[PDB]
């Protein structure tokens, strides 16, 4: 569970992000795929070259979903309900494939943001991606 | 494989009593059922709406039979299931598009099946020689995976 | 979330189980043991041989929480908030294990319990023994 | 270890510009943080109770140095990753009872680190080659558990 001081450190480093939350998402997505080759197979359909548009429109659909989860942080399960069902229903994405995002997003974060990536945030931000990640892995089975 | 001798002998031995036609109908089966999420791959199938649905649909049945024959001969490749996979990797990457942590399920799955027919036969040591096999499987199925 | 069906298969399944919950707990252990040796790292001041006292009293432990967790299937978070706990702040067992002994423990019922270990019935009891996984571990950070 | 020549100029161009005493300390102190479970090796440490007790305790700070000491050596050894960590798998073990799961979770945090640190300059390639070393590293020092 996230606690004040998470939700504190969560909103912070969201904030920071701001208006590059977009070009992160297709960042993070752009690492995944080059660390973790094996999650392409979710995107046969995809144009993966650098600098794909269709990554990049992805990217900011990524960001924005995170965008409202931040702004929901009290009630994750409903704002992301839809998402939820998506995932669980149609792409059926295995599980696993999160926790590799996840990482590839902490990744993206540290790199843009120095000076906030403290301890206390990468745990909060960690804790985070780990309960959007079940939200979304909810509904499965 | 990092089988040994006792270890190869071990899982030869319990195969000989497999009916390929019946396990991996089975397998597959169950996981379309415990982890329903696999059934994503398998939309011309039909109707897999329920357990009942899933292990009576023969096409689960015999994509099973054709999954489990090619897993029966890699167990004449054990000390090369990457050479014996690797057209096989290449064809699950590039045509199907399936997630190797796939092949890890199937495999637990598989180990369940066997444990479920065996009973007494499938002792801690000889699960202990098949939870290398499946893994062995499974890595050697994804080594082509780019 | 378990479903009514789910909780009732549990229930039946675990009702065959009787007077051997056990020694199927002894026997998912060995298995454990002998499939993931690095599961072994959490007992080093166990003796890990076979039909060791300490192997069966333990299984016998680890066996009837799950019986408590059947009962109280309906409020498992409040059912095992004490064994949450000590997992959490003292044992510090790493989540990933968690997994392999719930496979253990299936490949235990389906080799004793083969007339009832249905494809319906193991869908459950999997869901079950990842319900009882993540309440265990809900503690941890 | 599939390091491609190119993957492999690039882990050891930017291991060149590491301060491993300070990389050492940051990522072991990061890792207790993040996972405070894996603070269970460590409870003659002292003070891990807050953040800034984790990553100022000086015993923190000497057991990331001496971690990411061996770990460089490794770097120096990529061809021979086993027999580099051969003595060292053992002693986690045999001696230490450390659960290799703690090498993974290390690796993931050091990868951040990295990032961390060189911004821009860590690119999703050179992320790739550095997570191959990771996991390089980690079947590395697991080799010898039993
Ligand atoms: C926290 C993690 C995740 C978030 C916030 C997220 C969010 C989203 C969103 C907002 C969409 C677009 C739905 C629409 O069309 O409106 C989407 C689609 C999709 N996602 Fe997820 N997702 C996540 C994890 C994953 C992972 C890990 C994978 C697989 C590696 C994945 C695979 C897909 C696929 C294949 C699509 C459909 C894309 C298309 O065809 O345009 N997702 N996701
Ligand atoms: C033990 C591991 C596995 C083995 C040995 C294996 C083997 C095979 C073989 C021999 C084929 C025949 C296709 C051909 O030659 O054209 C096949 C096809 C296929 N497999 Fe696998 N498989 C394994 C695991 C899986 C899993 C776990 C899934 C998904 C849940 C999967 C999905 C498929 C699909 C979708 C096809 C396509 C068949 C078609 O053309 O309709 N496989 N597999
Ligand atoms: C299905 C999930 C699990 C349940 C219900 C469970 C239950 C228990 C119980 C009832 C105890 C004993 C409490 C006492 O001594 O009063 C215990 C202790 C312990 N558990 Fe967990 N456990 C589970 C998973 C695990 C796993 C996966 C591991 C490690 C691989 C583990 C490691 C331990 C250890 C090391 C002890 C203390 C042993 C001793 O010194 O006696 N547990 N657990
Ligand atoms: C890249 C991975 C790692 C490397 C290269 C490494 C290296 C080392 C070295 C060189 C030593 C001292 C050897 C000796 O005492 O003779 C050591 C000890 C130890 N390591 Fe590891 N380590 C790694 C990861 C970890 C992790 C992730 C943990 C725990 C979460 C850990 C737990 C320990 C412990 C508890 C000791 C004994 C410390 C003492 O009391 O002196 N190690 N390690």
């Amino acid at each position: 569970v996230l606690s004040p001081a998470d939700k504190t450190n969560v909103k912070a480093a969201w904030g920071k992000v701001g208006a590059h939350a977009g070009e992160y998402g297709a960042e993070a997505l752009e690492r995944m795929f080059l660390s973790f080759p094996t999650t392409k197979t979710y995107f046969p359909h995809f144009d993966l070259s650098h600098g794909s548009a269709q990554v990049k429109g992805h990217g900011k659909k990524v960001a924005d979903a995170l965008t409202n989860a931040v702004a929901h942080v009290d009630d994750m399960p409903n704002a992301l309900s839809a998402l939820s069902d998506l995932h669980a229903h149609k792409l059926r994405v295995d599980p696993v494939n999160f926790k590799l995002l996840s990482h590839c997003l902490l990744v993206t974060l540290a790199a843009h943001l120095p000076a906030e990536f403290t301890p206390a945030v990468h745990a909060s931000l960690d804790k985070f991606l780990a309960s959007v990640s079940t939200v979304l892995t909810s509904k499965y089975r | 494989m990092h089988l040994t001798p006792e270890e190869k002998s071990a899982v030869t031995a319990l195969w000989g009593k497999v009916n390929v036609d019946e396990v991996g109908g089975e397998a597959l089966g169950r996981l379309l059922v415990v982890y329903p999420w696999t059934q994503r791959f398998f939309e011309s199938f039909g109707d897999l709406s329920t357990p009942d649905a899933v292990m009576g649909n023969p096409k689960v049945k015999a994509h099973g039979k054709k999954v489990l024959g090619a897993f029966s001969d890699g167990l004449a490749h054990l000390d090369n299931l990457k050479g014996t996979f690797a057209t096989l990797s290449e064809l699950h990457c590039d045509k199907a598009h399936v997630d190797p942590e796939n092949f890890r399920l199937l495999g637990n799955v598989l180990v369940c099946v066997l444990a479920h027919h065996f009973g007494k036969e499938f002792t801690p040591p000889v699960q202990a020689a098949y939870q290398k096999v499946v893994a062995g499987v499974a890595n050697a199925l994804a080594h082509k995976y780019h």
